[PDB]
């Protein structure tokens, strides 16, 4: 009888299962093309998108929701603080690289897909890739938080 | 199937306690032995193996539960007909407190019978009693005195049965595992023709004493309700379609008896609760769907279903072979059944509480505060205790009776085989909903207390409107005369249709709105309630086997930890999965009242003058003031706590007593939950030796008590005392006002 | 006087900051 | 590694190495008791500190004593 | 019966009888002379 | 794991016009479900786009239509799909 | 005047309170007709309470600045009914019911299960045991002298 739930590549012995949520074709090719996904690119480039993507998110909910809402200072004091939150961020960043990866070390990512192909494996997983990938997330993260102020307080657009 | 005479009736068991247990049989060496004979009393299976004699043994309990229950409702009849008012409080029923409860006086305690109206002096009780006696159409103290008497020999008649059935007929387990015949039964005869007679009695003596008495007569000129059934003409004289008899019936010119089958919807304006046609029309078309619903399950002639292949064809591409295999795990297992059983019942009552204040069933109900406030909270407290003594016993089930070799399910293993992401789910809502629910309250407190009220979650500054609940409520309200056609008014006042029912200067009922204080204390009892499931369901869950122990199931259900390694391990039975929930269950359900009083004290219930305008209790201050901890605090604990603390010297003054009876008692398991068992130990050992200098030194060695024991002890002390501080609290707020 | 509004800062979100980097950097450490 | 120790008041009844929930303890022949036997504990380095062991000893105080020591991934019970 | 016998002289029997008939003679005390603050004989 | 649904799309159609057919029938004092839903829907795009009100009756046939429309789809899925397995 | 105090039959607090007490009485009974039975009871109430003041006058008991009666409790002899008296007769009592459980231990420590009699009590044992603790003092004293009252 068809069943849909089967265990993770067919090993039974392995502290997971195979669902529809996890490997349907959809959200399989979903997931395989975020910049954290994408092992054979220059991590650079991957941090630079995630940074504006993360960046140009955060201003929304600073400029509506902060104690200058009711102001004419809305938008500048809620893009600073989007700017500060995107700072703490990329510190925090740097240092979870710095104590986690030695330098000179080879790079501790999964190299089997898992139709048992051999891959290189990733280079995120290495002090290098990881500096080059927070350099890249701060500079994307400043980018898009301009960005975003630009747009919504520089052109008067009919948003809302 | 029974057998004859299978266990003499003798005294000898009586003079050798522990005979149950071969453990506890041997004798007291220490006084541990004295506190395990009352802990494995009533726990049958541990007794014996044979499920026949476990199935004999449950039979005849409940008929001793049976004449217990009809013993206490035969007091209650009995002390309404000698030590009452009700005879004065039927003819004034909205300036007379009901009483039913006199004391002797001895060392001053006389002060108690206070006065109550129709020159009686007692405790007023709030249980509803005389509300329940008046809608039945009972007028006079001789048939309250009858009813007692029969109660007595119903009780006399449950406990010969209870010893008959088991010292001289005991059925055979093949009788009690027939399912489907004890189904038929239940649904067909206990319920439906249960329903059906009691339609026949309201029919034929609630209706036309209570039209007597609305009318204004005087009770002791109403006709004895033999009379309407011997004399005819007196009830086609109060309803005309009376004349035709049971003709209409018959010929299905059902219309004919709309007079006193109605579906009108809303509350009489004079008594001001449901008007009594609808109940019976109620009543009618239940009994008949009852009995209809009672003909589903196969017997010995054939027809009907079986339960077993109803439940083999339900299954699924998800979930392999379904629910094959249910039918025999419980046929077998007193436990599960148990669970379920439980677990319904406690929905049940809950459902129950929350009905019976917005849709008041009983005469002079409404506008009695103390009876519906007594009421909604004992019905929420049983509610919870069934609730969690479900998960109680579904973990026991899972410990003891699970068996796959023998039982395999498919359902139950495919659970136990991805418990992880079921707890992992579970305990991110549960951090969501703390977070999202409790953190909008700190931040109102601390934007009130820095002077930025205009920063606040309210209704005047940032409102979060609850704008689902406010569309039933429309919908609800419209009903009549557009998708209930044949309703005149809606089913309730608090929908918001804009009428108010106002009974003696009072108000009984009207719309209740919503808003931004609401929706947040809505999303706190979503927040406990869930972290409830959490602890039971994990509870549940983990019973048998985790990552931390393998072989947890050979321990048992009920252990203490297994030592102090693996970094520590107190706390790993499911039996201490309920003890930490009963104190979650208790956190919820006390929100939840807090929540009811202040809302139906500020929103609702008031007085009502000529010019009608309405003066509320609090004067509507929980739109504003709930919205912060500290309002709680103030306008609800310091404020309504005033009644209870100057209470001394009056008729309440027992009340404020208990407030600091329940505060001790509370206090005081504290010393329980906080410390462990060597210290009490080592103490011990010190007291013995001077008992052994005077020569004083008991035979049976003195112990401390178990861990498991000391748990025990303290969770009941602990809910003990916070339940009584509320009780009394309540209690003596509501009677004042 | 205006040192209030630099000094409070200074001790509230800058020290901080700093001193909880260098103790995790510090913690985290091995040879 | 937690420390297990034996003492010489032992008689040999074989009930705490039957207790052990990882393998610990084992019997080793001996002169000293009638029963001509005594526990050894050669594997601590598996120990997980449970006293299963000293919960079993019918000897008036215990001839098998468990020390809480260092926590290792074994000790602690980890599957992570 | 000598089993019956042996019934009422359990701990929890005996100790509700004796406590009752005290209660029961403390009530009695009370209720002759009530009010008693000082021994005044 | 690929292919969990079984894709079958004349579901889609089938399920579709069975209930398109009996809630188009004038039952409801001489309008049907559909219309009274169609109807409703040509009153609220009068004024785009300013929402539904909170009072208006277009809630309520969403709902109940929408409710019938799943009931038939997925009851149509189980049924093509569980021909061949029983 | 031990410690500034004044004798209970010259206070005027304490008429006061007694005043307050009866009027707070009599104010309930204007709702009841004279013949009812809660009359009666308000009737015995008031009685009782006018008793209890006047046998509290009598005493010689001593009241302070709110009208209330103190205790002394020093060992003087005009109040040795206050704490003297009574505390005598609970020793006695007490010792009463000590020595009793101290004879019926001692009686069944000798026999084969010595615990199965304390859960059933031997009724005819301990009620020969009962009578003689009503001479507990002479009985523990000459025990004491001849040393056989602590354990060796
Ligand atoms: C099981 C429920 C129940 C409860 C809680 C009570 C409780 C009470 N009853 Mg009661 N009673 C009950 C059932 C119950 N009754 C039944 C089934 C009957 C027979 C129909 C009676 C008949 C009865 C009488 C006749 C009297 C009471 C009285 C009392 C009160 C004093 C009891 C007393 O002093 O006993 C002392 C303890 C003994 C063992 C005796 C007390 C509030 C008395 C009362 O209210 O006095 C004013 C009183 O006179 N009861
Ligand atoms: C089990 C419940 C029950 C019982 C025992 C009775 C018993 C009786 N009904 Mg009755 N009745 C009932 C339910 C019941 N009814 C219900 C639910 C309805 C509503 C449809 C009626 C409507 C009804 C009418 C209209 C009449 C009776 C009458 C009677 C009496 C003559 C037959 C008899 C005492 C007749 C009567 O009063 O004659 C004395 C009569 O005329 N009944
Ligand atoms: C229909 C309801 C129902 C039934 C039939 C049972 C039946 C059973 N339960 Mg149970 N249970 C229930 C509801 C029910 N439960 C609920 C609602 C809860 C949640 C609170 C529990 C929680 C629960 C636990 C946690 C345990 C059981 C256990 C048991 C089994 C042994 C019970 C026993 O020996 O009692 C012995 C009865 C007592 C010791 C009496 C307790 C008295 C209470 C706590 C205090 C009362 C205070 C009183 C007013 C003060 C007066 C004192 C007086 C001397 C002056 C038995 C099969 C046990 C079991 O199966 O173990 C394997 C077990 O451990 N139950
Ligand atoms: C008032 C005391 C108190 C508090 C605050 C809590 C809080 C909590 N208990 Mg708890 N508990 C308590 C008493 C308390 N308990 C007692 C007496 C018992 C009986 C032994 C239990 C038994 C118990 C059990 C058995 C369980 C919990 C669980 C939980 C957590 C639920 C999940 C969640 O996120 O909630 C929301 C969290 C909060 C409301 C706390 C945050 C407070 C606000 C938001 C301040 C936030 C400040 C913010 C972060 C900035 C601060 C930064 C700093 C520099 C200042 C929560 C942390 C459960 C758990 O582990 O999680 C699922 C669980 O299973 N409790
Ligand atoms: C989806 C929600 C809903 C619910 C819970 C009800 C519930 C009810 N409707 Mg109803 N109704 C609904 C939607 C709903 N309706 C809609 C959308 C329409 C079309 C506008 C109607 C049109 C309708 C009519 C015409 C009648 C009912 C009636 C009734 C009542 C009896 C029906 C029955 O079978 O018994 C019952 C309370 C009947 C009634 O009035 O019973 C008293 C009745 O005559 N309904
Ligand atoms: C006949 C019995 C008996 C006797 C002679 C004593 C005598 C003594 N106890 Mg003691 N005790 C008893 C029973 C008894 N106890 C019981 C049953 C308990 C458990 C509740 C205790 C718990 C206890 C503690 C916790 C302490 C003592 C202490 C003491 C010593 C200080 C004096 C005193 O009054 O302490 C106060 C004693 C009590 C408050 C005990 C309560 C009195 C009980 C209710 C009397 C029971 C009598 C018994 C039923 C006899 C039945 C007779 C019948 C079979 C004929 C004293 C030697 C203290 C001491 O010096 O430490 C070593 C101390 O700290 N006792
Ligand atoms: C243990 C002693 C002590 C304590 C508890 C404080 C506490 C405080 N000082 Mg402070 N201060 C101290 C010693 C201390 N000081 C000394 C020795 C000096 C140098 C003379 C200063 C100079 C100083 C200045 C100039 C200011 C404070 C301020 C403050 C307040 C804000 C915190 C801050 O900015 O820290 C700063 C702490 C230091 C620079 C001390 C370093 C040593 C706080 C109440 C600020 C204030 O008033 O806010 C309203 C502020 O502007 N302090
Ligand atoms: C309503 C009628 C009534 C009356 C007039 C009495 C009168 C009396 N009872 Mg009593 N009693 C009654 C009903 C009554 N009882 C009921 C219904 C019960 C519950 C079953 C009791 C239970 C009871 C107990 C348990 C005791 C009394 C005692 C007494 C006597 C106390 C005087 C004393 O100690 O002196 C000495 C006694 C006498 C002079 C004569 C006896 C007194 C004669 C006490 C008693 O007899 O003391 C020895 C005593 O201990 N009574
Ligand atoms: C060790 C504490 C203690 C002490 C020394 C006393 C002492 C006394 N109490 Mg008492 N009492 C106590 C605790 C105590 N009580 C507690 C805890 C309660 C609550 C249950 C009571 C409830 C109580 C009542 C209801 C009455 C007394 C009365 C009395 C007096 C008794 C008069 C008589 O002949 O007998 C006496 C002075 C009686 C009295 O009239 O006192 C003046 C009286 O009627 N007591
Ligand atoms: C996911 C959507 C809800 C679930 C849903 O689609 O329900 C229906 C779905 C499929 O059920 P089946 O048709 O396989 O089985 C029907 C049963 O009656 C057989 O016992 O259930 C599951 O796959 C398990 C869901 C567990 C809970 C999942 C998280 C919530």
């Amino acid at each position: 009888t068809f069943q849909v739930v089967q265990p993770i590549n067919g090993d039974p012995f392995i502290g997971s299962l195979e669902t529809p949520v996890t490997s349907s074709p959809l959200i399989a090719w979903y997931l395989s093309n975020l910049p954290g996904y994408r092992t054979a690119v220059n991590p650079l480039l991957r941090g630079v998108e995630v940074g504006l993507a993360h960046g140009f998110f955060l201003v929304g909910p600073f400029v509506k929701a902060g104690p200058l809402r009711n102001t004419a200072y809305a938008g500048s004091a809620g893009s600073l603080a989007a700017a500060g939150l995107v700072v703490i961020l990329s510190m925090c960043l740097t240092i979870y690289g710095i104590s986690s990866f030695k330098e000179g070390e080879p790079s501790i990512a999964p190299s089997l897909t898992l139709t048992g192909r051999k891959k290189q494996p990733d280079q995120l997983q290495t002090a290098d890739g990881w500096a080059k990938f927070t350099g890249g997330f701060f500079f994307g993260g400043i980018s898009g938080v301009t960005w975003a102020y630009f747009l919504l307080y520089v052109l008067d657009l009919p948003y809302f | 199937l029974v057998d004859r005479d299978p266990i003499k009736t003798s005294f000898e068991e009586w003079a050798k306690p522990g005979h149950f247990s071969r453990t506890i049989a041997k004798g007291p060496d220490t006084t541990t032995w004295i506190w395990n004979l009352h802990a494995d009393a009533h726990d049958f299976d541990s007794h014996t193996s044979d499920l026949e004699e476990i199935s004999r043994k449950v039979f005849s309990a409940h008929f001793g539960q049976l004449s217990i229950i009809f013993l206490w409702l035969s007091g209650m009849y009995f002390h309404g007909a000698r030590f009452s008012n009700y005879e004065a409080w039927l003819s004034d029923p909205t300036h007379i407190g009901p009483s039913a409860q006199v004391v002797w006086p001895i060392v001053g305690q006389e002060i108690l019978n206070g006065d109550v109206g129709g020159g009686f002096r007692g405790i007023q009780i709030t249980s509803g009693f005389f509300q329940i006696w008046r809608a039945s159409g009972i007028t006079s103290e001789l048939q309250l005195y009858c009813t007692a008497i029969g109660a007595l020999v119903f009780a006399a008649l449950m406990l010969f049965a209870g010893w008959f059935h088991y010292h001289k007929a005991a059925p055979k387990l093949a009788w009690f595992q027939d399912v489907e015949s004890m189904l038929n039964h239940h649904l067909a005869g206990l319920l439906g023709l249960g329903s059906l007679s009691w339609a026949g009695h309201q029919v034929h003596v609630s209706l036309p004493i209570n039209q007597f008495l609305n009318a204004g007569v005087d009770p002791k000129e109403i006709p004895l309700p033999h009379e309407f059934i011997l004399n005819r003409d007196l009830l086609a004289q109060l309803y005309p379609s009376f004349a035709e008899g049971a003709t209409p019936f018959f010929t299905l010119n059902w219309s004919k008896y709309s007079e006193f089958l109605t579906f009108r919807g809303g509350l009489d304006p004079v008594t001001g609760g449901l008007w009594l046609t609808d109940i019976a029309h109620h009543h009618l078309a239940i009994a008949i769907l009852f009995l209809i619903a009672g003909h589903m399950y196969r017997t010995n002639w054939g027809i009907g279903h079986g339960i077993k292949d109803i439940l083999e064809a339900h299954k699924g591409p998800f979930t392999g072979q379904g629910h094959k295999g249910l039918y025999e795990i419980l046929t077998t297992s007193w436990h599960a059944q148990l669970s379920l059983n439980l677990a319904m019942l406690g929905s049940l009552t809950i459902i129950v509480a929350h009905h019976m204040y917005s849709m008041p069933p009983y005469p002079y109900l409404a506008t009695d505060y103390a009876t519906q406030l007594s009421l909604f909270t004992h019905h929420m407290w049983i509610g919870g205790f069934l609730i969690v003594g479900a998960a109680a016993h579904a973990a026991i089930f899972m410990v003891r009776d699970y068996d796959p070799t023998n039982r395999y399910n498919d359902l139950l293993d495919r659970v136990l085989r991805h418990r992880d992401a079921i707890i992992s789910h579970l305990n991110w809502v549960c951090i969501f909903l703390g977070f999202h629910s409790f953190g909008l309250y700190i931040h109102n407190d601390t934007m009130s207390a820095l002077g930025r009220p205009q920063d606040m979650f309210s209704d005047t500054a940032i409102q979060l409107q609850p704008v689902f609940a406010q569309w039933i409520q429309n919908t609800h309200a419209l009903a009549p005369g557009v998708t209930a056609p044949g309703e005149t008014a809606s089913t309730s006042l608090t929908w918001g249709g804009g009428e108010l029912v106002a009974v003696g200067g009072k108000v009984a009922l009207l719309p209740i709105p919503l808003g931004t204080a609401d929706f947040l204390v809505h999303h706190i009892h979503a927040f406990t309630i869930h972290v409830t499931v959490l602890i039971l369901l994990k509870g549940v869950l983990f019973a048998r086997s985790s990552r931390l122990i393998p072989d947890k199931a050979n321990l048992g259900f009920r252990f203490p930890c297994d030592g102090p390694g693996r970094g520590g391990t107190c706390q790993v039975s499911a039996w201490d999965h309920v003890f930490l929930g009963l104190f979650w269950m208790y956190n919820a359900i006390s929100v939840v009242i807090f929540h009811f009083s202040w809302k139906m004290q500020s929103d609702v219930w008031g007085s009502i003058s000529d010019q009608g305008v309405v003066t509320h209790i609090t004067g509507g201050n929980f739109a504003q003031s709930s919205i912060t901890i500290n309002g709680w605090l103030r306008d609800f604990l310091w404020a309504q706590a005033s009644q209870v603390i100057q209470s001394y010297g009056s008729s309440l003054s027992a009340y404020g007593l208990f407030f600091l009876g329940a505060h001790f008692v509370w206090a005081f398991s504290l010393m329980f939950l906080f410390s462990g068992r060597g210290y009490w130990q080592e103490l011990i050992e010190s007291i013995v030796w001077a008992h052994n200098k005077l020569k004083v030194a008991p035979a049976t060695q003195p112990r401390a008590l178990s861990i498991i024991q000391g748990r025990a002890v303290g969770v009941t002390h602990y809910l003990l005392g916070g339940i009584a501080t509320t009780w009394a609290f309540f209690l003596a707020r509501i009677i004042a006002v | 006087n205006n040192l209030p509004s630099i000094f409070v800062p200074l001790v509230g979100l800058v020290f901080p900051a700093i001193a909880m980097a260098s103790l995790f950097l510090h913690i985290q450490k091995n040879k | 590694s937690h420390s297990v120790k034996i003492y010489d008041t032992c008689i040999g009844c074989t009930q705490c190495v039957r207790a052990c929930p990882t393998d610990v303890l084992e019997m080793i022949p001996w002169d000293g008791c009638k029963a001509k036997q005594i526990a050894s504990a050669p594997r601590t380095e598996d120990c997980v500190g449970c006293k299963r062991c000293e919960s079993a000893c019918p000897t008036d105080f215990l001839s098998v004593r468990v020390y809480l020591w260092h926590e290792t991934t074994r000790s602690m019970g980890l599957a992570y | 019966m000598r089993d019956l016998k042996t019934y009422l002289s359990v701990a929890p029997v005996l100790s509700t009888l004796w406590f009752g008939s005290l209660a029961g003679l403390l009530i009695e005390i009370n209720r002759l002379f009530p009010d008693a603050l000082t021994f005044p004989f | 794991e690929r292919n969990w649904l079984r894709r079958d799309l004349n579901v889609v159609g089938f399920g579709l016009i069975g209930w398109l057919a009996p809630s188009s029938i004038p039952a409801i004092n001489g309008k049907s479900l559909t219309g009274l839903f169609f109807d409703s829907i040509g009153t609220e795009l009068a004024h785009f786009p300013t929402p539904p009100a909170l009072t208006s009756q277009f809630w309520l046939w969403l709902v109940t239509w929408h409710l019938g429309l799943f009931l038939c789809l997925t009851f149509g899925q189980i049924g093509f799909k569980g021909r061949t397995e029983d | 005047d031990i410690s500034g105090l004044t004798p209970c039959k010259d206070s005027k607090q304490f008429a006061k309170r007694e005043k307050q007490q009866i009027k707070k009485l009599e104010s309930s009974l204007k709702l009841y007709a004279p013949e009812s039975a809660p009359a009666l009871a308000l009737n015995a109430q008031i009685e009782k309470t006018k008793r209890r003041f006047d046998n509290y006058g009598k005493y010689g008991l001593l009241c302070g600045s709110d009208g209330l009666p103190h205790l002394i409790v020093n060992g003087d002899q005009r109040h040795w009914g206050e704490f003297i008296t009574p505390g005598i007769l609970f020793l006695y009592i007490a010792g009463w019911i000590g020595w009793v459980g101290r004879s019926y231990l001692i009686a069944i420590s000798g026999e084969k299960k010595p615990a199965m009699k304390e859960i059933i009590i031997d009724v005819p044992l301990a009620s020969r045991i009962i009578f003689r603790g009503f001479i507990w003092p002479v009985a523990a004293y000459r025990e004491f002298l001849n040393g056989d009252l602590i354990a060796k």
